[PDB]
């Protein structure tokens, strides 16, 4: 119901129902590892 | 203009056992000579029994025997009645005759398709103008071997 | 039928998947046997008769099987038994060029195992007039491409036992 | 002979012999046996050994400690939970009976006699029922 | 269901089914409807179940998301809270039903030899779906709340 | 097998959905009418050897079939056919209970058509046994029930046709 | 293929194969390294390929994405995109197998009944083609482009 | 097949009968509802390819079933899904028109459920089709017509669940 | 089943001949190799599990295989499948310590093509867990067995495609 | 032993010794002094064994000793090394006897569902058994260190 | 730059630059646009790029982040991603500049000294870089992603 130009999408084949990777960004979380490690410090 | 249609597409039925049309393929070439009377609708029959559409369809699927079974419900809307009539049909669809004109000759599924459609039986009773129907349980007396 | 690229083509297409890399490899692997697909099959045409002939002095003929009793007694069974054969010959000979056994499921094996019990038609000795074949063909054809004519051959005869 | 399968029979005491033997001995060498009869077991059965919360223990236990026969371990297998769920549920009536006549008497139905007989007991008694024909007959205990 | 679980164990028999196990499909019936509404509320939260699992699923138990843990890494996590929300909605099949049924086929038989080649610890997997409990009965009325209880402690039993 | 209610969470979980509000309709459908289902069942039940009898009354015995050169001919084939009806009745009320035909395949009719050839037992007399069962079970489950269970049956006499 | 193609005539006339079909499998398998780089190199560019068609199609008709268009609005044309994906997807399958099987098969035989159905105008998906071939053609040697602009060509034929 | 007209007097022939009250009453409770048969016919006709176009639209497309993998996916498979559409619908109208599902089981039913199984063809989604094209037709037929012309779309529903 | 040295002692039995100089040498080549194909056998049964773990890992999981749709879905068939491959894995020791295949067509391969076209087992992903496993025992068993334990993995997924 | 195997297989068969299991009775008697002398090298060595066998088991396997972690602690890990030790006394009676009947008996019939109770990583004591050999292996002349790696390895097969 | 580089050749032989020179300097600058997009997407994902690295690295070799470990402890691995953030910096600023000169001064001469002096595993550190390239190849669109992937593959070819 607007613009042509929202085709800016990507094209690869979407995850299936369950990937390793569907719960990935909840794995970056909440204990002492690489990813607790404070970028800007 | 309309009883053509009527009939061309009791064809495709008859010889494809549905219409073709749906999907969207048809035997083109073959298919307005029909309607415009050049060749019989017994040419017409042939050359849509020969042509890539059947071949692909009908003939490569199965074993040739079991090709031999589905051409009399095409061309003679009827099984086939003894063992006889298979070693005569198996016979021809296994064997290459040669390519003669254009070519397509006594071939594995071509020379079927002209022996039967140039047998007595289907010259008799729908010999010429009329599309093969199936003779089942109303129409003929029915074997019951 | 598929053939070795049609049935790269119809497992990517179910994924709807453009050709990748692991395809691209399959297929090449494919194309760099090609030409000695091809001269092995002119040899196999051209010496059908003969392989034919040899096979069946090997494996069928001089015996029980042609002698009354036997299934290829009367010339009527036995010119149906070496006409078998060539089509064995000839579809080992597309499913070696296709580089694919499909063709010997779609149109040679469905069904044949029951036929051949309905007739009577004994099995374990068809198996033999195939392996033989096998055997005339790998010398015929060559180093090049004796081992990927042989398992048509092999295809075809595990296909009924 | 050697051109069939092998046939184990369990010979070996198992009852739990005891002995003139250190009294918490560690290693009794035949406490070792029973337990390769014990997955044969499973491999005729079902033909193939079942997973981890599957098995059924408490009827090896028994086996092992000598209370009960081989045959009745048969017996307890045959009848059991597992062995009707993958046996005799999935399938079309007469196809779980022929099946399960082979398993339980090494060999396929020789008739419609003996088929019938099995057909008209499921119809009555269900898959216990059927169960306990194979295994009560006389051809079980002059074979097995 | 209750239903299939009462029918095989009926044609077992060869007998119509009998009092007592029509009793059991009635209350069903009506435990149906909540049941049904309890699993639709567990899978409104389901995102937010599962991450605050994973939270005190990893404080009890550091050591997975640790050097030589299973689930040591952004992904090995990743995967990890994925399995967290294949439980949960199999736990919300399993109320709805009113029997375990296809839970038991679809997650627990042959759990063990999955979980052992993945050489994943299984008892803290069984903590995972502890810590779901937790969460989900916190949305959930006292009725509710144990009635989904039952079915968390069934899992948190079969791997076992 | 499977009833209405594992029919949608197999359905589901293939695609790995959680229930939605199209599932939960379907479920709400079959709940609704889960209490007529069992009244229904424990009429059957327990009126199962009266309806048989009022069955074969109307659509088997008096006539060729009990007769010599007849299927049902013999007390043996008698009480098999009557065994047979039976196991129609018993199952389609389990069907009818699950509201789910799956177990009418899984149980009932898989192989029963060439069966029945290979014994010669006459399909469309039996399918007349099948739908004069219906007939009785339709008068004595009442309004509630009537439709629900006759398609079971109805399901059963084209597995077979 | 050229295999399958060749084949199915042979098997259909009950004989080994001609010397003509011997012969176009030698020089078709003779261009199978060169089939691989063309289907590679727009393989690696899918997604420029597939804008540049949809911008070159809405400008030439504007319509189609204009109030009575079948691909008026936002995911109306992201699903025209994606169908201009599969269209390109099914030509590089076509130029390594040196025929129209698959592409036939997936993509043709049905395609009139199912974009009357949707109402969608089939010679402007033409077009979108038309459109393709212009862009991938731009990303090949004269040699590769002729050779790609075989296929494209055809799909365009086929919606007629 | 039969109709409402013919049923009554095969029903009838078989006791040989003449036609009595019970079966006069019968023949004029159809005859009282066949110009309202007609006119919904007329509409269904029509809108045939407006009812299939709305009712894959509600029930099958923009989902995975159109997805490679999906059992709709591909062009071919595609036409061969909104062919059997146009069965059904054309059958359900004849069996509406005749007031008798005889015609469904005849010529559509018959086997369909293994055909559909041996082939793939998720039968829930199927269902699904039938219902979405029930709702449609119900609104375009109207008030006379709604409740039977729904009938033989849900008859065709049950006869393959 | 038949051994290296069994496969001659009968090769020879049926021609009634005692062993001669080419039978021997057939022999001493079986001998001969035969402490290098111990050693191999208790390396791959000491860490068979890791074998298939790695195998697995590399060609089956993290896949449409062992999601929602995929043949490894469910704990039930994910463990039907590693215990298929423990099968293979094991038989294959089998045959490279006898020195002969015979086995791994009488007790694997007989029926199971057929087996896994009725499940719906998919061939082309269970010969890549095949060949997976296959590099995995390469690296273990090192230069004294790779090329001999190889062949059998070979064999096995030569007859399933 | 290679005794009891041998004898017991007679007695199950009633029937006397074959040649063959006389013969490896003959060779395995022959190799008495050989098999003493691995054993005697190894339980002279033993508190340095399955020390190192534990440096090295705790730097693949950090966590284990880690907060959630089996043998975390000091006197966790105390009687973590002491079955290490007793794995490698029973790996001295394996190799004496020439075959597992006393090694099986005594700690693999059973382990699972010991150290499953326990919940102790069963494939981490494998690696400590790995450990183990590396360091025996270190102290036998390479003749003797095949002999007794294959009863190493028996064992890490058995934890399996 | 490739200014840099080139001008130091005209001064050297004491002459103006060559057509030759110049051409490739009017080549350059036309491809100035794209370079700049290119260290523009990889500047916007420098953290998650960073990070994905950082995993893919310690799942490949994680004994650095073990009790003997270079990388062992919160502010010991502060350090080794630090570093990792540092080698994606000087890639895009020799993206922009077309050559290594700047890469170079800044990270590579003294390197090898610098991490041999500490004790880093060269080949551990090549690794993290090259997984760095993975995570960035994936935030870019294909013709952007390969522009990219030239100075991640630089750097992993300089430190080694
Ligand atoms: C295109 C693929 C295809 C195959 C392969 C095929 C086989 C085939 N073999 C047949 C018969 C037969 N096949 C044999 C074969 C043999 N006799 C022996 O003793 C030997 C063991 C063996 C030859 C090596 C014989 C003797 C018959 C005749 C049986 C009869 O008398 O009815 C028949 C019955 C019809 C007929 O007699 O022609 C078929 C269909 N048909 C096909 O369409
Ligand atoms: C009752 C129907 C019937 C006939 C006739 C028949 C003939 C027949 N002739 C054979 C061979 C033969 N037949 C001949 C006959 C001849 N050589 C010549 O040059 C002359 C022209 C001719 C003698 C007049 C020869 C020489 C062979 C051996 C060919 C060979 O072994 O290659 C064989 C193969 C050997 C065997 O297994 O028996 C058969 C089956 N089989 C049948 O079922
Ligand atoms: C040759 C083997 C054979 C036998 C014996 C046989 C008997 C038989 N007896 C029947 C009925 C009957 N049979 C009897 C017999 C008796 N009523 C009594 O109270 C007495 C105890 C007894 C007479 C001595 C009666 C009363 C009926 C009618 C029952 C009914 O219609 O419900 C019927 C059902 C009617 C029919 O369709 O023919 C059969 C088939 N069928 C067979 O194939
Ligand atoms: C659990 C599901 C199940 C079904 C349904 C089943 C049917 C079935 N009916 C059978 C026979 C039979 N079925 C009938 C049935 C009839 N005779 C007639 O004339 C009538 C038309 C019809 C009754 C209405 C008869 C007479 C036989 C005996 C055939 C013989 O003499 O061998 C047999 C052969 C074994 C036996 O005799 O018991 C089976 C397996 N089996 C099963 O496991
Ligand atoms: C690989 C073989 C294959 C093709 C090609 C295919 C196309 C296809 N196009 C669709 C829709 C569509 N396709 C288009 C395409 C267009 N609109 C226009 O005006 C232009 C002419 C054109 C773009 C160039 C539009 C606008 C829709 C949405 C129509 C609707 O939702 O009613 C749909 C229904 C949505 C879905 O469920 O995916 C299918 C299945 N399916 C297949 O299996
Ligand atoms: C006159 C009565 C009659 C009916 C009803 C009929 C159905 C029918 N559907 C078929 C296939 C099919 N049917 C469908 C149907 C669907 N696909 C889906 O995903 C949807 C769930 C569904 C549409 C709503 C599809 C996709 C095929 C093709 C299967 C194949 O690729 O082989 C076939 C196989 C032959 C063919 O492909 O044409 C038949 C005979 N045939 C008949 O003679
Ligand atoms: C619906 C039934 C079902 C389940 C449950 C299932 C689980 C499952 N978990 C997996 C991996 C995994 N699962 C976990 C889970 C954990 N790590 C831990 O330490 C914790 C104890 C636990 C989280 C609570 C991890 C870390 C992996 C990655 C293991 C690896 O890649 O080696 C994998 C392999 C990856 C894949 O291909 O998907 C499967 C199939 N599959 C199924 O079909």
């Amino acid at each position: 119901r607007k613009v042509i130009d929202s085709i800016k999408i990507e094209d690869p084949v979407k995850p299936g129902d369950f990937a390793n990777f569907l719960d990935m960004a909840r794995g970056i979380e909440s204990r002492t590892g690489v990813w607790s490690i404070s970028y800007e410090s | 203009s309309d009883e053509k249609e009527r009939v061309v597409r009791a064809a495709y039925r008859q010889v494809f056992e549905r219409d073709l049309k749906a999907y969207g393929q048809s035997v083109s070439e073959a298919e307005s000579k029909v309607k415009n009377g050049e060749i019989s609708v017994r040419e017409f029959v042939r050359r849509l029994g020969k042509s890539e559409l059947y071949r692909r369809e009908f003939y490569q699927p199965f074993i040739n025997s079991r090709v031999l079974e589905l051409a009399f419900k095409h061309f003679l809307g009827r099984a086939p009645e003894s063992r006889a009539e298979v070693q005569k049909y198996f016979s021809i669809i296994s064997s290459p005759i040669v390519r003669g004109q254009s070519s397509m000759p006594s071939g594995g599924l071509y020379a079927l398709i002209d022996a039967l459609i140039d047998s007595e039986e289907y010259t008799s009773i729908f010999g010429e103008d009329t599309v093969p129907y199936l003779r089942n349980l109303g129409v003929e007396a029915q074997p019951s071997w | 039928m598929q053939d070795a690229i049609t049935a790269v083509i119809n497992n990517y297409d179910v994924q709807g998947k453009y050709l990748d890399g692991a395809a691209l490899d399959k297929l090449k692997a494919y194309f760099t046997t090609g030409a000695v697909r091809v001269r092995a099959a002119a040899v196999i045409s051209s010496n059908a008769t003969t392989i034919i002939k040899e096979a069946a002095a090997k494996a069928l003929i001089y015996s029980d099987l042609t002698r009354p009793g036997g299934n290829m007694y009367t010339t009527r069974r036995y010119a149906a038994c070496i006409r078998d054969m060539d089509y064995f010959l000839r579809y080992a000979t597309y499913a070696m060029l296709a580089g694919d056994p499909s063709i010997l499921d779609e149109r040679v094996l469905n069904g044949l195992k029951e036929t051949y019990n309905s007739l009577g038609v004994p099995i374990a000795a068809t198996v033999g007039g195939i392996q033989a074949m096998k055997e005339v063909v790998g010398g015929l054809v060559g180093p090049d491409a004796a081992k990927e004519a042989s398992i048509y051959f092999d295809y075809l005869s595990s296909g009924l036992s | 002979t050697t051109l069939g399968p092998k046939i184990f029979k369990l010979t070996q005491n198992v009852g739990f012999r005891s002995k003139g033997m250190v009294q918490n001995a560690g290693v009794v060498t035949v406490e070792g046996s029973v337990q390769a009869l014990i997955t044969a077991a499973y491999q005729q059965i079902f033909g193939r050994q079942l997973y981890q919360g599957q098995r059924l223990k408490v009827a090896e236990i028994k086996l092992e400690n000598g209370e009960t026969t081989v045959k009745e371990f048969v017996r307890a297998l045959g009848r059991s939970e597992i062995f009707r769920k993958l046996y005799w549920e999935p399938f079309y009536v007469c196809k779980a009976i022929e099946y399960i006549h082979r398993r339980l008497l090494g060999r396929p139905t020789y008739d419609r006699v003996e088929n019938n007989r099995y057909f008209d007991i499921a119809s009555k008694k269900g898959f216990y029922g059927v169960v306990d024909a194979m295994l009560n007959s006389n051809e079980y205990q002059e074979v097995f | 269901s209750v239903l299939t679980k009462a029918i095989v164990n009926a044609d077992a028999e060869a007998r119509y089914l009998s009092p007592g196990e029509l009793d059991r499909i009635k209350s069903f019936v009506a435990s149906g409807e909540r049941r049904l509404r309890i699993a639709q509320t567990l899978t409104e939260a389901r995102e937010r179940i599962v991450k605050q699992a994973g939270d005190q699923l990893f404080q009890i138990r550091p050591d997975v998301v640790s050097p030589g843990g299973n689930a040591y890494g952004e992904k090995m996590t990743a995967l990890c809270l994925r399995d967290l929300d294949y439980y949960l909605r199999l736990v919300t099949y399993g109320i709805v039903a009113g029997d375990v049924t296809p839970i038991e086929e679809i997650g627990i038989i042959g759990v063990k030899e999955m979980y052992n080649s993945l050489q994943t610890p299984i008892p803290a997997v069984a903590e995972g779906v502890r810590a779901m409990k937790n969460v989900a009965t916190s949305l959930l009325s006292g009725d509710d709340a144990a009635e989904a209880g039952f079915y968390f402690d069934y899992l948190v039993g079969a791997m076992q």
